[PDB]
């Protein structure tokens, strides 16, 4: 998504990639590691030191943010609500439709609906 | 090398059984390298002569481990004391076949001891498992004053602090007392609806009859007890539906013999080969010394992983506990017992047919009796809470607004008619504002009933280590919320780390920060006039506020507190007049109300932008049942433009 | 009636010569009735039979006990016998002076000793007086280890100070053979203050292992409760000089001192309840009949033995069998290998005899730092209003006269040195100078900070000190960090 998260291919010259980055697998046998760094990634890193736990990062394949079609949930919310994953981080918004089936923590980046036009 | 052990017993028939059992268990090995033996005595009334008999047993054979049991005599706590004390002087291991008292679990007073049956503390763990089955999280812990009571309370406290949700108002009563009605009546007010009790059998009957007189055994509620509260004569006073639990095969202990020798066998052939065993302490007089290998034998026996006794796989804990004993759950099904669950360490299996609760309802009853009339507390804030005196007719001005719609107002009690100096004047004022409209919407959505009243301190409230040094109790409004003076808080209250421990917050409904106020110009926190305070310009804030904590926890900014603590108006919007009085130049406060001041009044200017981000929010007590719903409601309003419309109506046209 | 008994001692003639005749302590408001018993090397059977036979034959109204090599579980036999036969006994001596938190519901043991909680209170007051402010705990799982781990938190967590605790470490050792991993585990740690808890032989092996490891330097201080180091009258070997332990008022104690204390207090307690509508008590039944299931009104007489006072020393008691609000002292080991008085807590706040720690004895720590207060760089201020430990974000400093008043210094170089010490793991103290501000080589003799560093009276110098060819001849220097110069101040 937006610079809140950044995905990059590992540095082919040095094998992996530079530090200050977290390895991340784009699983959809399909393992091919990339490395991810950004805003929420730094939050999760810095965040991981203080509670104390160990984790991994797999990207989302089907759906962008999750909407109910014929009564099923996909995307981030689907991957969390089907017990396939624990937490969904990144650019996720809070509303009434979501918060009735999934827990939500305190907000740290405020936003809303905005309009952009030409100069 | 004939290794010799002994075992004292009670009924002189279990003595013959023990002799037969040990000589049969000798058939485990007969390689002539190691042999076994036994010697058995019976009990006697007098303690001192009994201990002298234990010393005679000690001299009569260079013993290796004594075994003790309980006689049919009802003298419970006076049974096993002498043997442990006497044999502890030489680090002689002792094996208690059956004794459930808590005190023996401490390896500092009975330093040599090992038990096969768990003490009364461990059964408390089972409750926690059951507590997680049906999602009960508000408890009423009732316990006595005996040492077992303190042990049970401590065990439950640590096991709760593992998940660390809460305990709820534990109260202890003296042992062997009558008319316990006072404590029960005092605790009957609380919103929790499940009780836990573990005390003496006669105390159990007394509390049963007292609660029956106070009508607490009725419908809806449920309370479960320990092991001996459903034995003896306590059934003669017990109502139907109270949970109970016992151990699978206790009080027999004959099969327990078949375990003990077993493990000690599994010990002896593993110890005689270490390096230099060669001797137990021989004699019982004059030889003032301890066994050279006592701790080694005790430690090796403690970590023994025995294969299979009669009572399943038996291990030991760090102090000598049962290590995964069994438990059977029985129900008081019309003055009888029915085994409804099997607890084996990880869960309790509901393999039975049906469980009846004290109310007669066959469905799982939840606790947390929801109240209907809350006790709402608030505070005077200029653009959010309007307070006015009433017209002597019975209310205040009932009239239309600019749009013509009626502005809804309530009647709130509260202050003493003068904050700085007055004895008291608790009078009703008329009470209307933005938060009042939001509360009206909330009550309409959730079927509420409100009685609003203001604070007496006039301040929000921070941590204060008073001159009487103790834990820093919360000040004013927050102390009123915590002590039970209030039950819910609706006001422009910040959400900070220092407050998140004891309070549960809802989703913020208005984002806001910190901003400066001057009457013209100025700058943010960068100027040397603030880096180095000047005698001309004066920087003051509101005392007992979150900003006080914010400036009281910054390393580099500490010196500004030195200025701020020198002179800061312990006041409110009244201190606004300070900028009108040209005395205080800079006023650092929250963005929303101070910005509304600039629009409403004149000659008052706000400079620059914010330098901090926070939010307002509704708070309630720790893990209140309403939270989710209330939070959801707020969010739904934020979706329907309700918050934007209220924003417009109240602070736009200005 | 009062009786005395001892389990072991040296020459026993002195006790009988100084206790037999009923003229000893004949000043208490009661005519004491003394009678003597005795016993050789103590065994549970011998002790039990001898003492309860003595009670059943002489029908005395109380007994006082004197002790021996300090076995570990004799007190259990004592309070078991006391509960069984229901007589209020008393003991004041070495091994029996251990508290037992869980008491029996009918025993009257009433030892003379303090619990670990008040010992930790006094020790932490001692630490706050010196203000080292950084401690770690290392405990071996000896008998009653969990109580210490609970009490340290219960005391340190609640006070008007910081107490930046470092960490907790648990040790187990069988010293003979299994101490292999303990060596590495003890190597790993790093802290400026150590507080230990173990037994005497365990202390000896632990300190030997520490000396092998190397975390024994003078930049570290050891703290040990009264449970260890019992043999005050004999300084043991392989013990490091300059540790701190806390004991009650026992310097005047001896055989005769305990004899004079016990009977006098027991008789005064027997008479105090008689002072207002009372009568002389009578002994219990015997050790055989097992009588007295109920607690009669005479138990209040035992309750009457709670409040007591004599000889200025407060013997105020506690409901658990020990004394509260006690008078007690803090001790240390000087360079002569003999216990010497260091301080005491006389019901108020801590006292002192050596206002500074002498760190008495090459790749060492606690280097000497001498400085001067330049206007912007190093700032010296008077101490806190009443406390003595100055305001945070400051470092204590001591101006010498060679009245060592304690001032508090803070500034640029202060924070620089704090960060430097935090990054290179060294300890320091701040000392000022008196002979001139900076010092010059007038008459071929160096005064000031430069002279102090030259004469090896101070290992380092910090603050406003420039660099030039003259000083660089004999004294090294580091890379400059503030570019200075020489300029001209004038009017506008
Ligand atoms: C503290 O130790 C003192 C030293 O002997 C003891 O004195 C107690 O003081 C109370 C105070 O009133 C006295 O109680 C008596 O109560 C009767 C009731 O009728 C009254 O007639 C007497 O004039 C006297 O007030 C008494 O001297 C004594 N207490 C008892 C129970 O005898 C006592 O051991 C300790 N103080 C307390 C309060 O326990
Ligand atoms: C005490 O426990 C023992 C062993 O669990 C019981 O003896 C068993 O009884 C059952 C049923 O009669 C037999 O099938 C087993 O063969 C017996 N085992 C042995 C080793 O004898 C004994 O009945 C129990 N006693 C009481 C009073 O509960
Ligand atoms: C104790 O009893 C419980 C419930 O009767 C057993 O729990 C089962 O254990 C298996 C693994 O063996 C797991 O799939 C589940 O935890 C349980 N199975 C279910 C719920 O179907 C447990 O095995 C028993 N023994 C113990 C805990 O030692
Ligand atoms: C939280 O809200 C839910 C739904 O608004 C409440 O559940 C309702 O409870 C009423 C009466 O108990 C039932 O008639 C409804 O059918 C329930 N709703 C659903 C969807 O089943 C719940 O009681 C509220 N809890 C609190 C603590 O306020
Ligand atoms: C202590 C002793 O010498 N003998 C006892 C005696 O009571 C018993 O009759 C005998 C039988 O083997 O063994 C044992
Ligand atoms: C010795 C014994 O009875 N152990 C029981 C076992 O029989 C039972 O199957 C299990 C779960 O029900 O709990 C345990
Ligand atoms: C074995 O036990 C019997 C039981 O009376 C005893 O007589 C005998 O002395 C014991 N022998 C040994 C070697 O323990
Ligand atoms: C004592 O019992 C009576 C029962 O009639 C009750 O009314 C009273 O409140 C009780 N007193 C206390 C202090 O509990």
């Amino acid at each position: 998504e937006r610079p809140f998260v950044i995905v990059e291919s590992p540095d082919p010259g040095t094998g992996g990639c530079v530090p200050n980055t977290v390895p991340c697998r784009r699983q959809s046998a399909p393992y091919t590691k990339l490395c991810c760094k950004g805003f929420c990634i730094d939050i999760l890193k810095k965040l991981a030191r203080v509670v104390k736990f160990s984790y991994d990062l797999y990207l989302v394949t089907n759906g962008k943010h999750g909407k109910r079609v014929r009564g099923v949930w996909n995307g981030m919310i689907g991957e969390v609500y089907y017990k396939r994953a624990d937490m969904a981080i990144g650019s996720l918004t809070i509303n009434e439709e979501r918060s009735e089936i999934v827990d939500f923590s305190v907000p740290f980046v405020e936003t809303g609906i905005s309009v952009m036009v030409a100069r | 090398k004939i290794v010799n052990i002994g075992a004292v017993l009670s009924t002189r028939k279990h003595e013959q059984m023990f002799r037969e059992a040990v000589n049969q268990a000798n058939k485990r090995h007969g390689s002539w390298k190691i042999q076994l033996n036994a010697t058995s005595v019976t009990h006697k009334p007098n303690a001192i002569q009994m201990a002298l008999s234990v010393c005679e047993d000690l001299i009569s054979s260079q013993v290796y481990a004594i075994l003790v049991s309980h006689p049919p005599t009802p003298n419970d706590h006076f049974t096993p004391t002498p043997v442990s004390y006497t044999a502890g002087f030489y680090r002689i291991p002792v094996l208690g076949l059956t004794t459930r008292m808590s005190i023996y679990s401490d390896k500092s007073i009975h330093l040599s001891f090992l038990r096969t049956v768990p003490p009364y503390s461990h059964q408390s763990s089972v409750w926690f498992e059951m507590m997680r089955v049906y999602s009960w999280n508000h408890i009423i812990l009732l316990v006595s004053d005996d040492h077992e009571g303190r042990a049970a309370q401590k065990r439950l406290e640590t096991l709760l602090e593992e998940r660390e949700s809460k305990a709820e108002k534990v109260l202890q009563f003296d042992p062997g007392t009558k008319n316990v009605t006072a404590l029960l009546m005092e605790a009957k007010e609380l919103e929790a609806r499940v009780i836990i009790l573990s005390a003496s059998e006669d105390d159990a009957a007394t509390v049963y009859r007292a609660a029956a007189m106070l009508n607490m055994t009725g419908s809806g509620y449920v309370w479960l007890v320990g092991e001996r509260e459903i034995s003896g004569n306590a059934l003669r006073y017990a109502p139907d539906g109270i949970l109970g639990l016992q151990l699978i095969n206790g009080k027999n202990e004959s099969a327990h013999i078949s375990d003990a020798v077993g493990v000690v066998a599994q010990a002896v052939h593993e110890l005689l080969e270490k390096e230099n065993i060669t001797d137990p302490p021989r004699g019982c007089v004059g030889n003032t010394n301890i066994w050279k290998t006592g701790p080694l034998f005790k430690r090796v026996l403690m970590s023994s992983k025995y294969a299979d006794g009669v009572t399943g796989r038996v291990e030991f804990n760090e102090d000598g506990d049962r290590k995964f004993a069994n438990y059977s759950i029985m129900n008081l099904q019309n003055r009888k017992l029915v085994q409804v669950g099997i607890y084996n360490g990880t869960h309790v299996i509901p393999n039975d047919r049906k469980i009846i609760w004290p109310g007669g309802e066959t469905e799982k009853p939840r606790g947390y009796q929801m109240s209907t009339r809350l006790k709402i507390v608030t505070i005077h804030q200029e653009p959010f809470v309007y307070v006015k005196p009433t017209l002597s007719d019975g209310t205040c001005k009932e009239e239309f607004t600019v749009n013509g719609d009626p502005v809804k107002k309530v009647i709130c009690t509260g202050p003493n008619d003068t904050s700085p100096g007055s004895p008291r004047h608790t009078v009703p004022q008329c009470c209307y504002g933005f938060c009042i409209d939001l509360l009206i919407k909330l009550a309409r959505t959730m079927n509420f009933t409100y009685e609003v009243h203001l604070v007496a301190d006039g301040k929000f409230g921070t941590q204060e280590r008073v001159n009487n040094s103790n834990k820093k109790e919360w000040n004013g409004m927050m102390g009123e919320l915590l002590s039970g003076q209030a039950d819910m808080i609706v006001a422009p209250l910040t959400i900070n780390n220092e407050r998140a421990q004891y309070i549960e917050f809802s989703k913020p409904f208005k984002y806001q920060g910190l901003t400066i106020l001057v009457k013209k110009r100025i700058t943010g926190i960068n100027d040397p006039r603030l880096r180095n305070p000047s005698d001309k310009f004066i920087y003051a804030t509101v005392k007992q506020s979150s900003v006080d904590i914010y400036f009281r926890r910054q390393v580099e900014l500490s010196t500004m507190y030195r200025h701020m603590e020198k002179h800061n108006y312990e006041s409110a919007a009244e201190a606004i007049q300070a900028v009108r009085d040209n005395k205080l130049h800079a006023f650092i406060w929250d963005s929303a109300v101070l910005e509304f001041e600039a629009s409403q009044k004149c000659d008052l200017v706000t400079t620059g932008e914010l330098f901090f981000r926070s939010g307002f929010g509704i708070g309630m007590r720790k893990d209140s049942p309403w939270k989710q719903n209330v939070s959801l409601s707020i969010l739904k309003s934020h979706e329907n433009g309700f918050m934007e419309d209220l924003d417009k109506t109240w602070v736009r046209y200005q | 009636t009062v009786a005395v008994v001892f389990s072991s001692s040296g020459p026993p003639q002195a006790q009988f010569r100084a206790r037999l005749t009923p003229q000893s302590f004949l000043d208490l408001p009661l005519e004491i009735q003394p009678l003597t018993v005795g016993v050789n090397t103590t065994n549970p059977s011998s002790l039990l039979t001898q003492i309860c036979g003595l009670l059943g034959a002489a029908h005395v109204h109380g007994i006082v006990f004197e002790d021996n090599v300090d076995t570990e579980a004799v007190a259990q036999i004592l309070d078991f016998i006391s509960s069984q036969t229901h007589v209020p006994i008393l003991s004041i001596s070495g091994g029996s002076a251990v508290v037992l938190t869980p008491k029996e519901p009918g025993s009257a043991f009433l030892q003379l000793g303090v619990s670990l909680e008040q010992q930790l209170q006094v020790l932490f007051k001692v630490l706050e007086e010196y203000d080292w402010s950084a401690f770690a705990v290392i405990t071996s799982l000896h008998p009653g280890h969990a109580l210490f781990l609970e009490g340290v938190r219960a005391v340190a967590d609640a006070s008007h100070v910081s107490w930046r605790l470092l960490d907790v470490v648990t040790l187990e050792l069988g010293p003979g053979g299994p101490r292999a991993r303990t060596q590495r585990l003890l190597r790993q740690l790093d802290a400026p203050v150590f507080v230990a808890y173990c037994s005497r032989e365990e202390a000896e092996v632990l300190f030997a292992e520490a000396a092998q490891a190397g975390l024994v330097g003078p930049g570290h201080v050891w703290l040990v409760p009264n449970l260890a180091l019992g043999s005050t009258d004999a300084p043991p070997a392989t013990f490091p000089v300059g540790l701190i332990s806390v004991v009650t008022e026992s310097w005047r104690l001896s055989l005769r001192q305990k004899v004079r204390d016990g009977v006098a207090i027991l008789a005064l307690g027997a008479h105090s309840y008689w002072r207002q509508h009372g009568t002389l008590p009578a002994p219990a039944g015997d050790c055989r009949v097992h009588p007295g299931p109920v607690s009669p009104a005479r138990e209040a007489f035992y309750r009457h033995l709670l409040n007591v006072t004599w000889e200025g020393r407060d013997f105020s008691f506690s409901p658990g069998g020990y004394l509260v609000q006690p008078t007690m002292v803090v001790i240390a080991l000087n360079r002569h290998r003999l216990w010497e008085m260091v301080g005491r807590w006389e019901h108020g706040v801590l006292y002192m005899k050596y206002p500074v720690w002498p760190r008495y004895s090459v790749d060492s720590r606690h280097l000497t730092v001498a400085t001067l207060e330049e206007r912007p760089f190093v700032i010296v201020e008077s101490p806190d209003p009443g406390t003595g430990g100055c305001v945070p974000n400051t470092v204590p400093c001591r101006r010498q006269s060679n009245p060592y008043t304690k001032l508090c210094c803070k500034g640029f170089c202060i924070d620089i040195l704090k960060k430097l010490a935090r990054v290179v793991k060294f300890s320091y103290d701040l000392y000022l100078v008196t002979n001139g501000k900076h010092g010059k080589r007038v008459r071929g003799v160096w005064n000031g900070m430069i002279g102090e560093v030259y004469y090896k009276r101070a290992d380092m110098a910090i603050g406003s000190l420039t660099i030039n060819e003259e000083r660089s001849e004999i004294v090294d220097f580091s890379v400059p960090f503030v570019e200075t110069g020489i300029s001209v101040m004038v009017a506008r």
